[PDB]
């Protein structure tokens, strides 16, 4: 019944760099996806409270959303890329673990994918 | 679907 605390998004004891595939994943492949219609169910943390969904951290235990992403991207909290793209490809599987096939946001999920997969593939 | 659900169905 309670949302469990979000998932960190910034720690000082993880040492830090910038790299030209990190500056892509957030201002390339983060910002196409964020800005795209579709967007506004992956933005932030499932709020399972206030959407009564009281299964859903039952089901789901690695949560994940954009809103960290995009947090964690600004917080130079990945060291490697594909640390990030491992957040992203969580976000779509959650999506299809609790969700039924035929629903909406399944679909609205898959969109955001294809988009994703064909930014991932012009990575510097 | 709608805003007030996140759009999950049910």
């Amino acid at each position: 019944s309670m949302n469990p605390p979000p998932p960190e998004t910034s720690n000082p004891n993880k040492p830090k760099r910038q790299t030209n595939q990190l500056q892509y994943l957030l201002r390339v492949v983060l910002k196409t996806l964020w800005k795209h219609q579709f967007a506004w169910p992956f933005q932030q943390p499932v709020d399972a409270v206030k959407l009564n969904l009281p299964d859903y951290y039952k089901i789901i235990k690695t949560p994940m959303d954009m809103g960290t992403i995009k947090k964690r991207l600004e917080n130079n909290y990945y060291w490697n890329a594909q640390e990030c793209i491992q957040d992203f490809n969580t976000m779509f599987t959650n999506c299809y673990i609790y969700n039924k096939p035929g629903d909406d946001i399944v679909l609205m999920a898959e969109a955001l994918e294809k988009l994703f997969l064909q930014k991932i593939n012009e990575l510097p | 679907a709608r805003k007030s659900t996140g759009g999950k169905a049910p």
